[PDB]
Order: C-alpha cells, then structure tokens, then sequence
C-alpha cells in the first residue's frame, strides 16, 4: 500500500494519481 | 511507527491537491 | 470555491488523524 | 457530501468517523 | 464557527514555531 | 481570548508572544 | 532535533483536535 | 514530557488526551 | 487580512509540491 | 500578484506553475 | 529523499511566517 | 542550500530570515 510504496522511498506526484478516485 | 504516521499526514495533504475534484481512497 | 479548498484541506487532515488504520474516502 | 455537511456548519469528529472505510 | 475552527488550526501552527522552546497555552 | 483576538482582526507575531509559558 | 521539530509540528495540529474546546497546554 | 513520550514511539489520540487543558 | 493569511498558508503549501526540484519565489 | 489572483478566486494547479523558479 | 521532502513543507510553512509581507524565494 | 543546510541539523528562525525576499 502507500506508506509501504512513499515513507520510504519518495513518490511522484504522478505515482499519487493511482490512488484518486 | 512515529516516521510512517507523519509521512502519512504529508501524503494526504498531497493527494488532496493531486487528486481534486475527483477526491481519493486513503488506507495504510 | 476557495473557502471550500482551504476547509477541505483541514477535513482530510481530521479525517486522517480520526481515522487511523481504517483510512478514509474523500469526495468533495 | 462532506464538503456541503462540514465547511458550513462545523462538524464534530463523531460526524467525521462516518467517512472512515 | 467553521471559520474559527479553521483560523485556530494556524493559531497553534503559529504559536509552535514563535514560542519554540517555552511552548505555550492554547484555549480558545 | 485568541480567538476572539486573532480570527477577526489579523494578529502580529509579536501579539502570539503573550500565549508563551 | 530536526527530527523532534517536524515530529512537534505535528503533535500540536493532533492536540488542536483531540482537545477541542478545551485546548491544551503544550511544552517541549 | 510530550516529545520524549510521542516523538520516537507513537502515541494514540487517547495518550494525547493527557495534555488537554 | 485574517482571511488573505490562512489563504496565503496553503498557497505555500501548493507551490511547493507543484513546483518540485524547481522550487518558487513567493511574494504577497 | 497570487494573493488577489488567488485567494478570491480559486486557481488551479497550472496557473500556480506560473511562480515557480 | 523523503525525510527531505517531509522537511522542505516545514521549511516553506516557516518561511511564510518569518517572512511576512517580504515574502521568500524557496530552492531545495 | 536550505534543505542541506536545515534539513540535518535543525536551523533558527534567525536564519531563516536569510531566504526572506
Ligand atoms: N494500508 C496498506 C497496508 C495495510 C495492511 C492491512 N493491515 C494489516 O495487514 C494488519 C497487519 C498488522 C496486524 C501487523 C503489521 C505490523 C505488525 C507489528 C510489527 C511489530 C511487532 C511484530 C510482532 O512480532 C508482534 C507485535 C508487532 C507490534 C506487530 C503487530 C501486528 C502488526 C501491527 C493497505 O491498505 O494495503
Ligand atoms: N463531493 C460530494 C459532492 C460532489 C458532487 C459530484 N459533482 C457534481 O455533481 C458536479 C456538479 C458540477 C458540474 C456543478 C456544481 C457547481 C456548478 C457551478 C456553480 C456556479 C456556476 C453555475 C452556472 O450557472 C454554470 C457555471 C457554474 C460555474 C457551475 C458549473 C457546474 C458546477 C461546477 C460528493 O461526492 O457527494
Ligand atoms: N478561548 C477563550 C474563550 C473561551 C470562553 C470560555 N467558554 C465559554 O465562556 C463558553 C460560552 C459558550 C457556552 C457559548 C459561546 C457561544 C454560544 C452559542 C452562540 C450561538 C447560539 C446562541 C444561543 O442563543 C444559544 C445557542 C448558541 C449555539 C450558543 C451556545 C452557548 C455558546 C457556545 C478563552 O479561553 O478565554
Ligand atoms: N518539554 C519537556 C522537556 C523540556 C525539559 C526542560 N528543558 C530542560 O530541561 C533543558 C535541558 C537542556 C538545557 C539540554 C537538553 C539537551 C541538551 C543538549 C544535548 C546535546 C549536547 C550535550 C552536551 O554535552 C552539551 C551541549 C548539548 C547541545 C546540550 C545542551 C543542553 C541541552 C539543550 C517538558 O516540558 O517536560
Ligand atoms: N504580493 C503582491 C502584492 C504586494 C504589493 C506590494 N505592496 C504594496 O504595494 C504595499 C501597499 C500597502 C502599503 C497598502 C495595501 C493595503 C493598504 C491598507 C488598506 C486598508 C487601510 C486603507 C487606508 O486608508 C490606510 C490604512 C490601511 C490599513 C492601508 C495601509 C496601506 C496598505 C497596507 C506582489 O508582490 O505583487
Ligand atoms: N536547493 C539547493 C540545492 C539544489 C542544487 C541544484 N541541483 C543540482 O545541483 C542537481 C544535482 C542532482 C542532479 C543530483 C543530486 C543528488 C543526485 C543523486 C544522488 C543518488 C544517486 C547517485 C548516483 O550515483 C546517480 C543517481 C543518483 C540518484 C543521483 C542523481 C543526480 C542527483 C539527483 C540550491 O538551490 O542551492
Ligand atoms: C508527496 C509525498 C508525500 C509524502 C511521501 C512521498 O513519498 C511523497
Ligand atoms: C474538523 C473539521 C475540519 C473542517 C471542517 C469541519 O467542519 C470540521
Ligand atoms: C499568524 C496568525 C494565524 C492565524 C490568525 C492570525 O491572526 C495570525
Ligand atoms: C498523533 C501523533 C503525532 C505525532 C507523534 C505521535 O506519536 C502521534
Ligand atoms: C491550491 C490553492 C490554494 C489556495 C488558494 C487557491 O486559489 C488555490
Ligand atoms: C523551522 C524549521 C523547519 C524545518 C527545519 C528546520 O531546521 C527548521
Ligand atoms: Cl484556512
Ligand atoms: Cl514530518
Ligand atoms: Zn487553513
Ligand atoms: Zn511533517
């Protein structure tokens, strides 16, 4: 899920966007 | 688990902006 | 639609804190 | 939706709980 | 009030980064 | 109190100073 | 202590919530 | 006190209850 | 200036993810 | 400049692009 | 690069208060 | 610059006037 994806590594805003609705 | 919980209040604020209109799912 | 911007990006981060490991959905 | 129900009239977090998954 | 709820959000921002280490009283 | 101080009329920094302990 | 100032920041915007109209008494 | 208790390991909202007023 | 202030809090906020790397310059 | 452009109106994320370095 | 990222947002929210009518120019 | 600069070892509101415009 997303803190496992972004708290460690960092995430683009592009990679957000998979999680909008 | 104190760096995962303010990591998390950053993402959301993110996904507020990123997302819009069109609003997100959040979960852990 | 500002006001309603700004109030909504203190919703999300209420809806975090209150929230927890549930997470939430967010629409506008 | 929330936006209408909160940014108003104020919402207590009890209200907020209702948007939890 | 929501306008109160939200401006007192800031205050406690503001009042964390001017007191700094004496921390302060908050009470609406 | 703060608010009544601060929410209306814009506060200076130095107006948050008297909220330190 | 960058550390401990992000990790503030955000226990104070907790507070804030939690406490409502009670407010709170924060020191470092 | 609050940094050295919340800081390093998490505290819950209810934990946070102790420093309301 | 109350309303123009918590405003300008979350422009801030808002430049700095849309920006990036890039960074901004802020002026009132 | 940003303040009257954008806290009357609301702006979107590609008008704030403008004041990026 | 996160812990780097969640400090930029405190860095920024600071600038805001410290500077006021000034305003900053922000650079990673 | 300011994140290699404050982003380590914590900085001063002193120093921070020094990025105000
Ligand atoms: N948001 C993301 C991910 C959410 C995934 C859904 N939640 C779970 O699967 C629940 C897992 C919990 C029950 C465990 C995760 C971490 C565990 C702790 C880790 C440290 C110790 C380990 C130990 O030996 C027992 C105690 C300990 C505290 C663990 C307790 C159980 C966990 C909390 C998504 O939505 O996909
Ligand atoms: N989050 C909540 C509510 C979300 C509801 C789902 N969205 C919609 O139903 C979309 C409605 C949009 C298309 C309209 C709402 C407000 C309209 C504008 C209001 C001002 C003027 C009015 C006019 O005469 C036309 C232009 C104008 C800008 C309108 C455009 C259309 C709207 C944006 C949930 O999830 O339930
Ligand atoms: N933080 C500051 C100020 C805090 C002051 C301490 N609190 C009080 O004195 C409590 C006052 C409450 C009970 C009332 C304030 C506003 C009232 C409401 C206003 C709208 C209507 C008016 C009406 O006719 C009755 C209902 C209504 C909702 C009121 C209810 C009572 C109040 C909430 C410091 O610390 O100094
Ligand atoms: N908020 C909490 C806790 C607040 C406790 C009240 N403050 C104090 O007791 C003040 C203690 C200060 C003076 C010291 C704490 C950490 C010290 C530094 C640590 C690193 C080095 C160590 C060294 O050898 C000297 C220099 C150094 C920078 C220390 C300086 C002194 C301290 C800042 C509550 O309210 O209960
Ligand atoms: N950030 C933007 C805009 C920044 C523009 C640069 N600043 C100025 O041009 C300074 C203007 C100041 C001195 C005045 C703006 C609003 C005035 C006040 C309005 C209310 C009353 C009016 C009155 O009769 C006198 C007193 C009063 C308080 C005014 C004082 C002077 C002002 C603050 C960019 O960068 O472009
Ligand atoms: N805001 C401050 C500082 C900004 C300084 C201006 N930017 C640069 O000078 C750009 C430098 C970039 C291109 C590199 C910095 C860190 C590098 C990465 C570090 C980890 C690995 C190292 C490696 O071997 C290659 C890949 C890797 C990801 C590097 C890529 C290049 C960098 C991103 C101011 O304004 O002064
Ligand atoms: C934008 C953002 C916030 C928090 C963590 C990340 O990886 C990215
Ligand atoms: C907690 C909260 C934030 C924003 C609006 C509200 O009504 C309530
Ligand atoms: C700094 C600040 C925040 C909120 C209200 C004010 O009047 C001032
Ligand atoms: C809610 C919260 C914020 C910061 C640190 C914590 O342990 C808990
Ligand atoms: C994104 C954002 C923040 C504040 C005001 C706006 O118009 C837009
Ligand atoms: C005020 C502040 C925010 C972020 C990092 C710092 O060193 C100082
Ligand atoms: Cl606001
Ligand atoms: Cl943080
Ligand atoms: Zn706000
Ligand atoms: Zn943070």
């Amino acid at each position: 899920g997303i803190v496992e994806q972004c708290c460690t590594s960092i995430c683009s805003l592009y990679q957000l966007e998979n999680y909008c609705n | 688990f104190v760096n995962q919980h303010l990591c998390g209040s950053h993402l959301v604020e993110a996904l507020y902006l990123v997302c819009g209109e069109r609003g997100f799912f959040y979960t852990p």
